[PDB]
């Protein structure tokens, strides 16, 4: 269901890394597959070729964590107006502080030691479940 | 400009925001209003120095950039009780244990 | 403005704007004007009331935002106290 669409119309894109993380664009080609490319660097940009109708989401490249891009989750180039390329303004989500917890601890304990952790086995569970492009495709399409 | 504010005084803390433009006196009568105290039984501190009433935020060094909302700065705050003040005090949070082997 | 008092284990007494309390569910059980926490320190509640803040703020907002900071310390506790107030 969620795939990029074969227009083959071209549609310039500014990708702006406007957070403190490290970027990986992912786009999703004709089958629905994630396909990753180069990373953004933080505060950097590239101009990128893109085509109408193409689906991309962004992540933290070292962590997955899902980052928002002009206030939302998928971002589809669109007509470019009077030779001016569209913005993609990539950004940090306010993050619940639950899984903003998660992503520290995750950053200071070594996946093998989560068990070892004084906490519920649920919080065991809900650090093992770190973010991961697949599910949240999954639970896009629903 | 918003700026973000823990005022302290013993074991109490206020969480609230102000204009960089408004007054220290003004910032009292946001005081009065929660803990019922007029102005007149307040003092208002930057660290160890007293604030002047008619003077801003601005000028008092709190500004939109340092007092921000998740990491806001401190405004001290003493109460007299009779003829005179007590002397500033705030209670420090308490401590973090050690972080555990498996954080290291 | 209507405030609220959360009291940490340790005696603290915070005081935020009814508003921003109401970010968690489990606070807005608790009051439907005071609320005892037994198991939360204060170096653990003053940071969720930051949080508060915080989300408050940057929640519907085109202007950049910023990563909400946590110390090293403190997460393990945090963590436990976001998991029961569902914040
Ligand atoms: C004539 C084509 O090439 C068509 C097409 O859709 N081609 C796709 C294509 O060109 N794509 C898919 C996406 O729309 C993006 C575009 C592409 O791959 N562009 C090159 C490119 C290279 C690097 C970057 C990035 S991302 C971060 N930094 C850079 C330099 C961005 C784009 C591909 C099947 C070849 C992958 C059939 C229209």
């Amino acid at each position: 269901v969620l795939r990029s669409v074969n227009s083959r119309e071209p549609s310039q894109v500014i990708f702006c890394n406007r957070s403190p993380r490290v970027v990986l664009p992912v786009w999703l080609n004709f089958d629905g597959e994630p396909q990753p490319y180069p990373t953004l660097p933080p505060g950097t940009g590239r101009r990128i070729h893109s085509y109408r109708g193409h689906l991309w989401l962004f992540r933290d490249a070292g962590t997955h964590d899902g980052l928002l891009v002009n206030q939302t989750e998928l971002f589809v180039p669109s007509l470019n107006v009077d030779g001016q390329p569209i913005f993609a303004n990539i950004t940090l989500p306010v993050y619940t502080l639950k899984e903003r917890c998660l992503q520290v601890v995750r950053s200071l304990v070594k996946p093998e030691n989560y068990r070892r952790l004084d906490i519920v086995r649920s919080l065991y569970e809900d650090l093992e479940d770190h973010p991961n492009v697949q599910k949240d495709l999954e639970r896009l399409t629903q | 400009m918003d700026v973000f504010l823990m005022i302290r005084r013993h074991k109490t803390t206020i969480f609230t925001d102000a204009k960089e433009s408004s007054t220290v006196f003004e910032l009292k009568r946001i005081v009065e209003g929660i803990l019922k105290r007029p102005p007149d039984e307040q003092r208002l501190y930057k660290d160890d120095q007293l604030l002047d009433d008619g003077k801003t935020l601005g000028e008092c060094g709190f500004t939109s950039q340092t007092a921000r909302p998740q990491a806001p700065a401190t405004v001290g705050l003493a109460f007299r009780a009779d003829d005179t003040f007590e002397a500033l005090c705030i209670e420090p949070f308490s401590s973090p244990p050690e972080l555990p082997d498996v954080m290291k | 403005m209507m405030y609220v008092k959360l009291i940490s284990s340790d005696g603290h007494e915070f005081i935020v704007k009814r508003e921003h309390a109401l970010t968690s569910g489990t606070i807005k059980a608790m009051l439907s004007n005071e609320v005892n926490f037994r198991e939360i320190p204060s170096h653990v509640l003053s940071k969720v009331c930051m949080y508060f803040t915080y989300k408050v703020r940057y929640t519907n907002s085109s202007t950049e935002i910023p990563e909400f900071p946590i110390a090293p310390e403190i997460a393990l506790e945090l963590l436990m106290a976001a998991n029961f107030l569902d914040c």
